[PDB]
């Protein structure tokens, strides 16, 4: 069949690092 | 207002200081509780329909009046005009010895009937703690609340302060709460009430020097920030020869015999190497460009890894010995382990090793205070007798200068500057001038900025045999006691470089310092001793005043004025005289020295005073050329800050808002549909072919920033007539029904107060980032302003293109975090 293979799963880690500074977080 | 500036305000002023000196013999007749009585009456005139302007005959009458009875002390009709003017958004110059606290009580009191709130700004807590509880027995008199505002104070303290009409506080503590309160989650939590009215104490320094003090909060969240770890993880894919990693290398760079290029500066200008880095693995992949105000943040943070690796070689540059990172220096060979490379230099270093990543240290939270005094309405101020930068006044803070007469006329016999060739002549000349008054009894103050010449002096005076003391600053009690008696008839003082304002020198000295200095004074000693007094004084009167001397001349007037202004307390006696030689540091002030140098053939003649009136003017007219350039300087700099302080103020506005209301339905649902528009437009272009339209890419976004599973291709094989719009409306439709069935699991009100609170939190989170990158992009510019364009114009398009961009960033975060969350969703 035709196995689409794709990178979605993305690294935002990079662009964590400016929230990073204040990364507040509630139930999830 | 009404009435030319400056000239036509002294007239009309004095107007209403007529009418206040008439009303005050009708006060005396009103009892204390009738004075209590007309504050509140004014308060409740006011919401009726006065004018506050128009109350100032009565308001100001009420304090003359009420001051008599709490402190004894009638405020002078000087004094009520520039409390006067200290009403409007003007700068009052007032003398050494009028009486600030005497003056700023009154548009204290006055602005204090609005109920808003005056916010009194102090140098530092001292001060405001000071005048806070001094102030009291008056204000709270009358029916007024007194606040004090202290650096630390707990919330629920700080809340009473700036509920009360009063608030006493110190400029840095005022930016912070300012900070505090515009980073709440819920508005409740508030410390501040109205930028209405804004008194300071001294403008001098606070407003001046203090324009451009950025109050930079370095709050982290600490934790581990492993996120730069998997940033850094990219680079060993690559080798430094080619691809990315490669230390300058410009085609060429150096011979292969150790070219590592420890001296940073970093260029790439091939253009094919950074493309190694962009696209593939997730983020920066998408087609973005690095090179883009909308991707200056990331720009920062690969080139930190960059120059971490070839730019910082292990265990020569720096050691990391079981996680601790210590700096090693290769110029001495010492070890910092309590120091760390800023700007994100350190933490690359850390994440490139197997290293606990912290969370570095940067803008959480800042503000200048020219940005935030420029927020108040009435903003307002006392000032010394420096003037200098007080042109800059209207031109930083947009305020008028306003001078305040003295209480009593200034005798002050203001000399020329006599300017020798050597420095002996000069020294010399100063010996000569103090040793004639000290045969007629005339105190000396000798102001040298210059420690080298304070000794200079002090040798010279004990050749001549002229006795002295000076004010060492490293024995306060020494000074104390010289201060005492430094307007004692005869008595040489020499200050090495004294600070503004300094103690109000009494001419013949202190009685009260003498008693004081007695086991126990009986009235008849005191009386005895302030009988003695009063002839010391009158002795220094006629010898002429307190003797100011200057050894050497400061380049920015503010300072020079600070040491002109000593004498003359609150219109006494004394007289100025300055000195200079042609070896002295201040002739290079003059664009060269070499110009200067044909004073050099006026002759000078050391024992001849040739008293030239014009080269105190020439002096004073470089003086001011040396701010004159400053300003210049201080406008280039505030020109980029203003462009992050308009984007400041509108970010913070919108913050505003979503923190006062508590429901954001309404904006989260109008962005909503504009989000979704834009992800879309995104795959699928409005108006055109189907075969145009990138159903996987769509479907795979939808299963994965908005957690909906939606087979647009299955709908599209099935409904043909959904077209285009139908096909948006659906999806948007399908995602507002999941929306609400996911609130219904978590609560109405639950889910209103996490939307309300994520759009605050994706804010500041971005607003972090923004701190950040409009740096970065404030020095990275320097390489962006090419010719035929101006550097601070093109700065802030691309400021603006950013702000944009940001905006476009926060809604899509928002909305797609809000669908992102995985709520437990039974069977329906």
């Amino acid at each position: 069949m035709m196995i689409t293979l794709r990178k979605r799963r993305k690294l935002p880690l990079a662009v964590a690092v400016a929230a990073g500074v204040m990364s507040a977080q509630a139930m999830a | 207002v009404f009435g030319s500036r400056n000239d036509r305000t002294l007239r009309r002023m004095r107007k209403v200081v007529n009418i206040i000196n008439a009303m005050e013999p009708e006060m005396e007749k009103l009892s204390d509780e009738e004075l209590k009585g007309k504050t509140a009456e004014f308060r409740a005139r006011l919401e009726k329909g006065e004018v506050l302007e128009n109350l100032i005959p009565e308001a100001f009458a009420v304090v003359r009046e009420a001051s008599k009875r709490v402190f004894g002390m009638r405020h002078f009709d000087v004094q009520l005009l520039g409390g006067m003017v200290l009403n409007e958004r003007c700068i009052a110059e007032m003398r050494t010895g009028e009486g600030k606290t005497l003056t700023a009580t009154l548009p204290a009191y006055l602005n204090a009937l609005t109920g808003k709130g005056v916010h009194v700004v102090t140098v530092n807590d001292y001060l405001a703690q000071r005048d806070a509880e001094n102030n009291r027995p008056l204000f709270e008199f009358l029916g007024l609340t007194v606040g004090i505002n202290l650096p630390g104070m707990p919330a629920p303290a700080k809340r009473e302060a700036y509920a009360a009409d009063i608030t006493y506080g110190t400029n840095n503590e005022y930016g912070f709460d300012y900070l505090r309160d515009n980073m709440a989650f819920s508005p409740e939590e508030r410390v501040q009430r109205k930028l209405h009215y804004a008194l300071v104490d001294e403008v001098d320094s606070i407003l001046i020097d203090e324009a451009r003090t950025p109050l930079i909060i370095s709050g982290p969240a600490e934790d581990s920030s492993e996120m730069y770890k998997r940033v850094n993880k990219i680079i060993p894919h690559l080798i430094r020869q080619e691809k990315e990693d490669s230390e300058t290398f410009q085609g060429e760079g150096h011979f292969s015999v150790d070219e590592k290029s420890r001296q940073v500066n970093l260029t790439e200008r091939g253009l094919v190497l950074i493309e190694e880095l962009l696209v593939k693995e997730g983020i920066m992949d998408e087609g973005e460009s690095l090179y883009s105000p909308a991707n200056i943040m990331l720009m920062h943070h690969v080139t930190a890894a960059l120059r971490a690796h070839a730019l910082f070689t292990r265990d020569v540059d720096y050691i990391v010995k079981d996680g601790e990172v210590i700096i090693v220096d290769e110029h001495t060979g010492r070890t910092m382990q309590g120091r760390r490379w800023s700007d994100g230099l350190h933490q690359a270093v850390e994440a490139k090793e197997g290293v606990q990543i912290q969370n570095e240290n940067q803008t959480l939270a800042s503000i200048t205070f020219q940005n935030y005094f420029r927020l108040y309405e009435k903003l307002a101020g006392m000032t010394g007798t420096a003037d200098t930068e007080a042109f800059e006044f209207s031109s930083i803070y947009k305020l008028d200068t306003v001078v305040v007469p003295t209480n009593r006329p200034m005798i002050r016999k203001d000399l020329p500057d006599l300017v020798y060739m050597t420095e002996a002549e000069k020294i010399q000349a100063i010996i000569e001038d103090i040793k004639e008054r000290t045969a007629k009894g005339q105190p000396v103050l000798v102001g040298t900025i210059s420690i080298e010449k304070s000794e200079l002096v002090s040798n010279e005076l004990t050749k001549a045999g002229i006795k002295h003391n000076v004010l060492n600053a490293k024995f306060h009690a020494n000074e104390a006691a010289i201060v005492a008696q430094a307007g004692y008839p005869a008595a040489v003082t020499i200050a090495t470089n004294m600070a503004g304002r300094g103690t109000d020198i009494v001419l013949g000295g202190s009685w009260q310092a003498e008693v004081a200095a007695l086991e126990n004074p009986t009235a008849e000693q005191i009386e005895k001793i302030k009988a003695d007094w009063q002839v010391r004084h009158d002795a220094v009167l006629e010898a002429g005043g307190l003797h100011i001397i200057g050894t050497e001349r400061h380049e920015s007037r503010r300072i020079d004025n600070q040491l002109r202004g000593r004498s003359g307390r609150q219109g006494d006696a004394g007289s100025s005289r300055f000195y200079l030689s042609m070896e002295d540091a201040l002739m290079r002030i003059f664009a060269s020295d070499r110009v200067s140098g044909m004073m050099r053939k006026l002759g000078m003649k050391p024992g001849e005073a040739i008293e030239h009136p014009w080269v105190t003017k020439a002096i004073a007219n470089a003086q001011r050329k040396v701010e004159s350039r400053n300003f210049d300087i201080r406008k280039q700099l505030l020109e980029y800050d203003d462009v992050a302080n308009d984007q400041r103020r509108a970010i913070y506005s919108q913050r505003n808002e979503l923190l006062d209301v508590s429901d954001v339905s309404e904006t989260i649902n109008s962005i909503r549909e504009d989000v979704f528009k834009a992800t879309i437009d995104a795959y699928i272009p409005p108006q055109s072919l189907e075969e145009m339209w990138d159903i996987p890419g769509l479907q795979e976004r939808l299963k994965n920033d908005f957690d909906l599973d939606l087979p647009i291709a299955e709908w599209l094989d099935k409904e043909p007539e959904l077209h285009e719009e139908t096909l948006r409306e659906r999806i948007l439709a399908q995602s507002i029904e999941v929306y609400q069935r996911k609130e219904e699991v978590v609560g109405a009100e639950m889910m209103r107060h996490f939307e309300k609170g994520v759009m605050l939190q994706t804010l500041d989170s971005l607003w972090k980032e923004h701190l950040a990158a409009m740096d970065y992009l404030r020095q990275g510019i320097h390489l962006r302003g090419y010719a035929q364009k101006d550097p601070k114009q093109e700065y802030k398009r691309e400021s603006f293109s950013m702000f944009a961009a940001m905006l476009e960033s926060l809604k899509y975060e928002v909305i797609s975090t809000l669908s992102k969350v995985q709520v437990r969703m039974p069977e329906e």
